[PDB]
RNA sequence: UCCAUGGAUCUCCGAUCGGGAAACCGUAUCCAAGCUCCGUGGCUAGUCUGCGCUCUUUGGACUUUGAAAACUUAGCGAACU
RNA sequence: UAUUCCUCAAUGACCGAUAGCGUACAAGUACCGUGAGGGAAAGGUGAAAAGAACCCUAUGACGGGAGUGCAAUAGAGAACCU
RNA sequence: UCAGUCAAUCUACGCAGAGUGAAUCGGUCCCUAAGGAAACCCCGAAAGGGCUGCCGUCCGAUGGGUACACGAAAGUGACGA
């Protein structure tokens, strides 16, 4: 409904209803504007965005259904790709070793 | 049987809504305005010209009967009008005041006037959404600058 | 506030053979009981044998009996399902008398309305 | 937390004071041990004092943001500050120190 | 009856396996060869 | 996505497609260390951690709006 | 879209850290220096000093050369005919 | 002076689909062999897909009409010029 | 449509989707046999061949093992018909 009631409805789009629109992937230059706090926060929201698409097009191509709109897929990956591309330029020019060392290991740990 | 071996047309002096006139084939003395421009075959289809008749069987979603469209020319068969005289003319390149390349007509018979870029070339296809959507940010929310480099303004927890 | 230690990794260098613990020279050591033949072999209650052995007899034998109550099962069923029919027929007995009853009963008296 | 159960079946009551040195406790073996695990806890030790009706005092969030800030958790250490008004308490010199070595 | 090729996985892989080869010259002249002539299969 | 392969790539060994004891494994990433009884313990410095912040309030969404804005 | 230049990311075998049924498994190397944070110990207790790790930087310690057709120079060297 | 794993440009009383490289086409593939190794076949609708709506008879249109096209035995689905 | 010794509606056949859940089962891991290979050393126109030890390493089940690590002049594990 409005409010995913539990974590296994997170997998659902629950604002799919009048054909509903999407807006465009994220820039690197809005990206920028971006604290790190704020720029983490809208990783974990692509990451669960993708994951919902990602069940989406499972479960419809599941039952020989096609998935509508699968452009927003690469949307959101591109948007990923430059939120740590943008995290990894804040690494760079961080003048402490230290510092950028750990930055770089924050972005690429896995 | 595409067997030549023809190579593509890498810069346009053909565009899309642009006057012409179709110099060569059945509809040969005729003049229409470039509705769209298929550049992987070098071909440009021109509104209202070189009709065809497809006979489409009607399925659950589309409907059957035998329909009329354009096919499409090859982009050596159409001309750009002359905008003064009217007769089609060849494409020549002219460098303005700032360094702007513009079309000029060229040839022999012809005004050299320019020959303007059109005007439909600047609308989108797709237009714009009125509304966003659910799971789009507004504008003033993206604009919202929370990183700051030199007061170190949103750094990392380290 | 847990105490307890953590299981340690196994280290991985070469640690040495008993036959080259032992030292050089011809004689050996062993256990004497000085009125007693000497033994070639002092097993004591460490001494465990044939694991792997006696791990195998128990699942043999496990197997063995599985199969046997799997064998079972499908001998019962099947005669549950006989007896089922045993009672179906000997009911399907009595039901064609009496329909026999009713149907000569029917073709007699069509006769006799025939006589009136 | 075996003497505390022990005096509050005896008698006495458990005070701000002693729930502060657990919650002190807690904290810094959490942090010796397994540093993310020490959020719950502390939700369990602050879950304790509102349960007893033990108030939170000044001491409270300044243990709680001398060890947020020893683990770098700044913004958590800063957003706990911000709402030291919500329970009553005022910060003294001892928070404004450890928030600017931290910040 | 008994036929010739009677299949074993291990024993495949150490005649004919990708490290049998490397182990011999004559081997690493089969995996030369076998490259220069293109095979898709270098190793058996 | 169907993508075109090889078909001598069906012909590299695979544990689903071996004797009983070939293994390969799949590049996971190893927690802990194997004892010479058989067994694993799996030791917590090596598990990973998750730093996952709250995303309730949060105010930016998967997409940016399209609507036409201003020249 | 595309182009030019410069960047970020950049799985594995071949293959070289060890093992190996090629594309897999196991791997915080080791040791000097100087620095923020971290924790614990000790004084006569104030800009007090002395012990540590983890990770960061600069070095130096082990060792990793490495492919490639023909041509070249060498070693050994047939038989059919 | 030698050679071509290679690059760029050009030439041919050189070949033109059983020819020319084994391969004009996803070939050192398919296939054969435990292995070293051996090793194929297969080009062409039309200018443009306009690739035959609809009707009739068959279970089923590739058929007979209709229509497209200069031309339909030019009506094909790794294959339709003659 | 192909295949099936069919005129098949069916199918180990074509299209599409789905399915294999482990502390204990079988492996991985530890340990070695026959055997293989490095190192050192010996021998050899080259390539290579031998040697596995008096101090010696790494692999290799068809066998021995199932809730730390390190060490050992302790016992053993340990066996035919
Ligand atoms: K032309
Ligand atoms: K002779
Ligand atoms: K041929
Ligand atoms: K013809
Ligand atoms: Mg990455
Ligand atoms: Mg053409
Ligand atoms: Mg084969
Ligand atoms: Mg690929
Ligand atoms: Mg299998
Ligand atoms: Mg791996
Ligand atoms: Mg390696
Ligand atoms: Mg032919
Ligand atoms: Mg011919
Ligand atoms: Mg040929
Ligand atoms: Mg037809
Ligand atoms: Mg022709
Ligand atoms: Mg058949
Ligand atoms: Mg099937
Ligand atoms: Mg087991
Ligand atoms: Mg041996
Ligand atoms: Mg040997
Ligand atoms: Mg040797
Ligand atoms: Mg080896
Ligand atoms: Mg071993
Ligand atoms: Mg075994
Ligand atoms: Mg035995």
């Amino acid at each position: 409904v409005k409010i995913a009631k539990n974590p296994l409805e997170e997998f659902f789009e629950f604002d799919r209803s009048k054909p509903v629109v999407y807006g465009r992937g994220w820039k690197a230059s809005e990206l920028r504007l971006k604290s790190w706090d704020d720029l983490q926060k809208l990783w974990y929201v692509l990451l669960k965005e993708k994951n919902m698409l990602m069940t989406q097009r499972q479960m419809l191509q599941a039952q020989n259904m096609m998935f509508p709109n699968p452009e927003r897929i690469p949307k959101v990956r591109r948007s990923m790709c430059r939120i740590k591309h943008v995290l990894t330029e804040r690494a760079i020019e961080e003048p402490d070793p230290r510092r950028s060392a750990e930055m770089k290991r924050m972005v690429n740990g896995m | 049987g595409w067997k030549a071996a023809e190579k593509l047309i890498r810069h346009w002096k053909i565009l899309r809504g642009d006057n012409v006139m179709i110099i060569r084939g059945k509809d040969k003395g005729e003049t229409g305005t470039v509705k769209r421009v298929i550049r992987s075959q070098n071909r440009v289809i021109v509104e209202g010209k070189n009709l065809i008749k497809k006979h489409i069987k009607g399925g659950p979603d589309h409907e059957g009967g035998i329909f009329t469209v354009e096919a499409p020319l090859h982009a050596s068969n159409v001309q750009v009008v002359d905008p003064v005289t009217g007769r089609p003319c060849k494409v020549g390149v002219k460098y303005l005041e700032d360094g702007t390349k513009v079309r000029v007509a060229r040839g022999t018979g012809t005004s050299g006037s320019i020959i303007p870029r059109p005007e439909i070339l600047k609308i989108r296809t797709t237009p714009r959404p009125t509304t966003a959507g659910p799971k789009d940010t507004p504008m003033e929310f993206v604009w919202e600058q929370t990183y700051d480099a030199k007061t170190g303004k949103g750094m990392p927890d380290l | 506030t847990d105490t307890r230690l953590p299981k340690r990794r196994p280290m991985a260098h070469p640690k040495k053979k008993r036959f080259k613990l032992k030292p050089p020279g011809p004689y050996a050591y062993v256990q004497y009981t000085p009125g007693e033949p000497i033994a070639s072999n002092n097993p004591n209650k460490g001494s465990v044998k044939r694991r792997n052995a006696k791990k195998r007899i128990g699942q043999r034998r496990a197997f063995i009996l599985s199969e046997k109550k799997k064998r079972q099962g499908l001998v019962q069923e099947a005669k549950r399902k006989k007896r089922i029919k045993e009672v179906e027929r000997k009911m399907a007995k009595v039901a064609r008398e009496r329909a026999w009853e009713e149907r000569l009963a029917e073709l007699q008296r069509l006769e006799e309305e025939k006589k009136k | 937390t075996r003497f505390a159960g022990e005096m509050a079946r005896g008698g006495f009551e458990i005070g701000t004071l002693a729930y502060n040195v657990i919650l002190d406790c807690v904290c810094k073996l959490c942090r010796k041990k397994d540093p993310f695990r020490l959020q719950s806890e502390v939700e369990k030790v602050l879950l304790e004092m509102e349960t007893r009706g033990v108030p939170r005092n000044t001491k409270t969030f300044n243990v709680l943001i001398n060890n947020l800030s020893k683990i770098r958790r700044t913004e958590e250490a800063m957003e706990l500050f911000g709402r030291m008004s919500e329970w009553g308490c005022q910060p003294d010199a001892e928070t404004y120190l450890v928030l600017i070595r931290s910040l | 009856p008994k036929r010739t090729f009677q299949p074993s996985t291990i024993r495949r892989k150490r005649n004919h396996g990708f490290f049998a080869r490397k182990a011999t010259k004559g081997g690493r002249r089969v995996i030369a060869r076998r490259i220069a002539k293109g095979r898709h299969r270098v190793t058996a | 996505s169907f993508r075109r392969k090889r078909a001598s790539s069906l012909d590299i060994l695979s544990p689903k497609r071996a004797p009983r004891d070939f293994y390969k494994g799949k590049n996971c990433k190893p927690t802990g260390f194997h004892t010479k009884k058989g067994g694993y313990v799996v030791q917590p410095d090596k598990l990973p951690n998750y730093v996952i912040p709250d995303l309730t309030g949060f105010k930016l969404k998967p997409y940016v709006s399209q609507c036409p804005i201003e020249v």
